[PDB]
């Protein structure tokens, strides 16, 4: 969308782009060379976290300016905005990284990388167990007092070791503190605060489910106090004397109790500060109410976690000393396999797989028909070895071998003459429980076998097909003398690899789908052509019930330019309005049906779909001083909910006017309030999102109304002036499939990232060009 | 009807490791600012812009 | 007529005069986004002289208003771009055309 700025020109050297992100009212604004750009994005979703990003091709050199010790800002930020360098987490260091890379360079070659774990916006909200429930156990009141007393003695000792001494008025420079007195000599409000805190340690133990009760009535009179030298004496005669708890040893459950008591206490304090209005920040700023440690305990520094943890440990050890006893689903696995043209049906073959990490990784042999959405070994199409825990997988799991360590190399050998598969670890042949030297036997030849591997989240592995025989590390040790050959010996180019891409795509419904059947009904005298969907396994055991995303195979395209019981022949021949309806059969809940249109760029596939999850954004344009003159609204899904129109079938009709971009809906002949407006060049696919609840689910009715043409007149050029409804074979129902196979590119762009300096910021550089020949499918607008 | 072919350039995205967001009771700030300075761009390294 | 949207500023002083040979690089695309022609693929600047009906009217009307080194978008209406007949096999009837034009040299 064109935008107006003083001196419009494409990005040229010496240009500085300032980006502002405001979340109080969702808005993104830009400034170029100090001049504002008259255009803003607004009213967008808030379902995730936002990060700065630059996209570029070969031939660029840019620098990130983040402020502070990093790239100094050339222009002053607008009031109230904070530099992005303040948002760095305590446990992480600033760096530049790619986005969801599945491949990287390594010392000896390419390293395959699995999915990366990402944080969520909910991970920054503190969630304490703190409930309104109060304990006030009368049997724990004495120990509350004794606990507070010992905590004070320990605190005073910690102060005195660090050079603090008594004085009636606190002085941080001279390290004078008035609390360096006997506990009983503290002011009443300070004593009461200490007793409250001791009581809340006890109440938090109880809220965590601990059983706290007297077990050794002799323990208290056997306690001794630590006897410090006179150098620990204050001028008022006070010398701390904490209990000698050297004999106390936390049990594992008690250690766990300390680890739980401190995290909850920190979270309660965090949420209290949030309620008081403070916010997390590296640059502590008391007047600005910004605190570096105002973050949940999951993400905290180890130094403070260990510090606060020790006070709570001593509290629990004090109690013991007194004799108390205290008692998505698909973006997870990434499958890499060789191309089908390398299928082997004979001979003996060898390859290696190095496990950089020790997590969930499987490696082995697979048939060409391997399915991308099934974990390796869950079916009969793969013979794999799971190295996280020594297991062999084929139509189930059985123990085999031992778990590997970091850097271990697994040598997979297949013998098609003896029909056997052998796995070796670090040159040593793996051994089963029954003494069988072969993992699998009597394997059928069939189509053949291909090397395959699967990686879980955060896993790194190196695959070596043996193109360079010298690169193999154990081939000579085990495999050479038995007649095995490298899988890719005598090959001019590296073997092309395919990976399972988790990008949802619409594909035709298989004719033999076990659960879903589509019947093409011919148009009778009183009924138009229909496409009825039926569930062929409803009610029986193992029936699959889940959200179904359906669409028609052909779109309707709006015109390039907009204007400023018997059909009338001139109106019907000059109209630009088209109609189609969907009949939801009786028995299917209307509350689980959404009917409308989808743009070709819909890839959501949400199992908890609602109209609130639909992506939306408003682009607002204005002049140099405001005066909004254009506010367009963009979305990829224009649908209505069937629950707004509530033993009888419901026939929801949809009307689109191609000459104005206006879309309207009808419910049982009654006009609905909802309507939509679209741009001239928009392509819309008829789509239905449904959760089945009956044998008969829906039925696309390709009919017509009075003086309104059917869909085939807009979908087919030869039928533009034909009012007779038609359902040609090309029009079919497609369902949204989650995962598909994709080919890995042979070469990747070389990007150089480095810190140019404190004031210059972080530099990105790319020079080498790369070009590929893309095949574009017109109707789907994808290549 | 017929499939179309053409030569296109590769494009790569780079992002810093800073994540911000908004949620009920969250401790994160709401307004953020950053700058990007362009030092060298070749208008036409290949036939495509 | 012809609309001009500048993409990169030119010298803004040297304009094409009568009789001069202009040498430009262009990419010609349809309004739907489909590319139909580009001199950069042939790696050869296109040369033409002004005022001798050697090209479609809109193209030379746009290039006449451009300065040395300028990069601009030219929009051409059907009434001037090949009219109703179009171009057999390449351009359909009543096609509004988009040209990315850079004025490289004159004479």
């Amino acid at each position: 969308r064109p935008v107006t700025s003083p001196g419009q020109h494409l990005l040229a050297p010496e240009d500085v782009v300032s980006c502002c992100l405001d979340l109080s009212v969702p808005s993104i604004s830009f400034r170029i060379n100090g001049c504002p750009v008259q255009g803003v994005f607004e009213a967008f979703n808030l379902d995730g976290l936002f990060f700065p990003v630059v996209s570029f091709s070969a031939g660029v050199k840019v620098r990130f300016l983040l402020g502070g010790r990093h790239g100094e800002f050339k222009f002053l930020p607008p009031p109230g905005y904070a530099p992005c360098h303040e948002a760095v987490l305590p446990r992480e260091r600033l760096r530049l990284e790619p986005i969801k890379e599945y491949r990287r360079e390594g010392p000896r070659g390419p390293h395959l990388v699995g999915p990366s774990r990402c944080l969520s916006h909910t991970d920054f909200v503190p969630c304490p167990v703190d409930t309104v429930q109060i304990v006030l156990p009368p049997h724990l009141e004495r120990i509350r007092e004794k606990l507070a007393e010992n905590i004070h003695e320990l605190w005073a000792l910690t102060r005195i070791e660090q050079g603090w001494t008594y004085g009636p008025v606190r002085d941080d420079n001279k390290r004078l503190h008035p609390c360096l007195v006997n506990f009983h000599s503290l002011p009443e409000p300070e004593r009461n605060y200490n007793l409250q805190m001791s009581g809340e340690t006890l109440k938090t133990l109880l809220a965590l489910g601990c059983h706290v009760g007297m077990a050794d009535e002799k323990a208290e009179d056997n306690l001794k106090k630590t006897k410090l030298p006179k150098t620990y004496m204050m001028s008022n005669g006070y010398k701390p004397a904490p209990l000698d708890l050297s004999h106390v040893r936390l049990t594992p459950a008690q250690t766990t109790l300390v680890d739980r008591l401190a995290e909850n206490g920190h979270n309660v304090w965090a949420r209290d500060r949030v309620a008081q209005g403070w916010s997390y920040s590296a640059v502590q700023d008391i007047p600005a109410r910004r605190n570096p440690r105002l973050v949940p305990y999951r993400l905290l520094d180890e130094a403070t976690k260990r510090s606060n943890r020790d006070s709570l440990c001593q509290a629990v050890r004090t109690l013991l000393g007194y004799g108390y006893n205290i008692e998505s689903r698909w973006d997870r696995v990434r499958i890499f396999r060789a191309e089908k043209s390398y299928t082997v049906q004979s001979g003996r073959w060898y390859f290696e797989f190095e496990a950089v990490t020790t997590g969930e990784m499987r490696v082995g042999w697979a048939r060409p028909e391997l399915r991308p959405d099934v974990e390796l070994g869950a079916d009969e199409l793969a013979y794999v070895f799971n190295g996280h825990r020594g297991q062999r997988w084929h139509l189930g799991s059985e123990p085999f071998g031992r778990p590997w360590q970091s850097g271990d190399v697994v040598g997979c050998m297949i013998d098609l003459t003896e029909n056997t598969i052998i796995f070796t670890l670090n040159g040593e042949v793996l051994m089963s429980d029954s003494g069988s030297e072969t993992a699998f036997r009597e394997i059928e030849i069939g189509d053949g076998f291909l090397p395959v591997c699967s990686l879980g989240p955060g896993q790194v592995g190196h695959l070596n097909l043996g193109q360079d025989v010298s690169s193999l590390r154990f081939f000579a040790i085990c495999g050479l003398q038995e007649g095995f050959e490298p899988f890719a010996i005598n090959m001019q180019r590296p073997v092309t690899t395919w990976f399972s891409k988790s990008l949802p795509q619409f594909e035709p419904v298989p004719p033999e789908h076990p659960h879903y059947e589509v019947a093409r009904m011919d148009g009778t005298v009183d009924t138009p052509p229909c496409l009825r969907l039926a569930h062929r396994t409803w009610g029986s055991q193992n029936s699959l019930v889940e959200m179904l995303f359906l669409r028609l195979s052909l779109p309707v395209q709006f015109h390039q330019h907009f204007r400023c019981n018997r059909d009338d022949p001139e109106i019907i021949l000059n109209t630009t309005t088209y109609y189609y309806s969907v009949r939801v059969f009786a028995g299917q809940e209307p509350s689980c049906v959404w009917v409308g249109w989808v743009t070709p760029d819909y890839h959501q596939h949400d199992m908890n779909f609602d109209l609130s999850k639909v992506r939306a954004v408003t682009v607002t344009m204005g002049d140099e001083q405001g005066n909004v003159h254009s506010s367009l609204k963009c979305s990829n899904c224009y649908m209505v909910w069937g629950g707004d129109f509530v033993h009888t079938d419901l026939v929801i009709g949809c009307l689109v006017d191609l000459a104005t971009g206006l879309m309207t809906f009808t419910a049982n002949g009654k006009e609905s309030n909802t309507f939509f407006q679209v741009e001239p060049n928009t392509k819309l696919f008829p789509a239905v999102f449904v959760l089945p609840t009956h044998q008969n689910v829906i039925q696309f009715e390709l009919g017509k109304q009075k003086n309104i043409m059917p869909l085939s007149a807009a979908m087919f050029l030869s039928e533009r002036k034909n009012p007779a409804p038609q359902c040609p074979p090309r029009l079919e129902v497609q369902m949204l499939m989650p995962v598909s196979w994709s080919r890995m590119p042979n070469h990747f762009l070389q990007v150089e990232t480095r810190r140019a300096g404190e004031r210059l910021g972080w530099a990105v550089q790319c020079q080498d060009p790369l070009t590929m020949m893309a095949l574009h499918i017109p109707e789907e607008n994808r290549c | 009807l017929l499939l179309q072919t053409n030569l296109i350039n590769y494009v790569t995205s780079i992002r810093p490791n800073i994540f911000v967001g908004r949620a009920e009771g969250s401790t994160q700030y709401g307004k953020w600012y950053f700058e990007v300075m362009v030092d060298e761009v070749v208008p036409f390294l290949t036939a495509q812009a | 007529g012809v609309e001009i949207e500048t993409i990169s500023p030119g010298d803004g002083r040297t304009f094409p005069k009568k009789g001069q040979t202009c040498v430009v690089h262009y990419t010609g695309m349809l309004q739907n986004g489909k590319k139909f022609d580009s001199s950069r693929d042939r790696n050869k600047p296109f040369k033409f002289r002004i005022g001798k009906q050697e090209v479609i009217k809109g193209f030379e009307e746009g290039a006449a208003q451009m300065s040395l080194g300028q990069r601009a978008k030219l929009t051409c209406t059907p009434d001037v771009a090949y009219g109703a007949t179009g171009h057999p096999g390449v351009i359909p009837p009543n096609a509004t055309l988009i040209f990315d034009v850079e004025l490289l040299n004159l004479e």
